[PDB]
C-alpha cells in the first residue's frame, strides 16, 4: 500500500531535477518557490513549467552549528582518582 | 550637561608566605586530595577542561598514548601540582 502522492508544501523552496534520461550529471537547480500543487506534480517559480514530484527534492533550512570536545567521568579502580574520556562534538 | 560622581578611595595589600615550606610543597592532607577530587569531577567539561589543561601542560601523556582518554591520579600526583590546581579551581568557581 503506497499511494502515488508526494506532499510538497506550496511556498517551500525545492530543487527541481532536470527532466530527461537518468544520468547523475543532469542535477537539480534553484531552489524555486512552489506556486502550484497537485497529488503527483507541482509547478514552481523560475522554471515556468509543471514538474513531476518524483523529480523534485525539498531544500534544507541550514543546520545546527554545535561542537565541543569534552571529558566524561567513569568509575575506575580508584580511591579518589577519575578516568576522563574525550567525547564526540 | 549631566553630573554624577564616582567614588573609590583606599587600597592596601598585606600578605607573605603560608608556611616555611623548605620542601617543594607537601602540607596537603588526604582530605585536601579528596576535596579537589569531587569538586573537579562533579563539574562538567569546563572544569575537566582546566584539570587536564594543567596536568598535561606540566607533564603530557594522552597525546602520546591514547588521546581519547586521560587519568588524573591525585593520590600519587605531585602535592605541588595538587595544591596549585586546588587553589586554581577554588578561585575559578569563587562559590561557597
Amino acid at each position: 500500500h503506497h499511494h502515488h502522492h508526494h506532499s510538497h508544501m506550496v511556498g517551500d523552496t525545492v530543487w527541481v531535477r532536470r527532466h530527461q534520461t537518468k544520468n547523475l550529471e543532469p542535477r537539480w537547480k534553484g531552489p524555486y518557490t512552489v506556486l502550484l500543487t497537485t497529488p503527483t506534480a507541482l509547478k514552481v517559480d523560475g522554471i515556468a513549467a509543471w514538474i513531476h514530484a518524483a523529480h523534485v527534492k525539498a531544500a534544507d533550512p541550514g543546520g545546527g552549528p554545535s561542537s565541543r570536545l569534552t571529558w566524561r567521568v567513569q568509575r575506575s579502580q580508584n580511591p579518589l582518582k577519575i578516568r576522563l574520556t574525550r567525547e564526540a562534538p | 550637561h549631566h553630573h554624577h560622581h564616582h567614588s573609590h578611595m583606599g587600597k592596601q595589600a598585606s600578605a607573605s608566605y603560608d608556611s616555611e615550606e623548605e620542601e617543594e610543597g607537601l602540607p596537603m592532607s588526604y582530605d585536601e586530595k579528596r576535596q579537589l577530587s569531587l569538586d573537579i569531577n562533579r563539574l562538567p567539561g569546563e572544569k575537566l577542561g582546566r584539570v587536564v589543561h594543567i596536568i598535561q601542560s606540566r607533564e603530557p601523556s594522552l597525546r602520546d598514548s591514547n588521546p581519547d582518554e586521560i587519568e588524573i591520579d591525585f593520590e600519587t600526583l605531585k602535592p605541588t601540582t595538587l595544591r596549585e590546581l586546588e587553589r586554581y579551581v577554588k578561585s575559578c568557581l569563587q562559590k561557597k
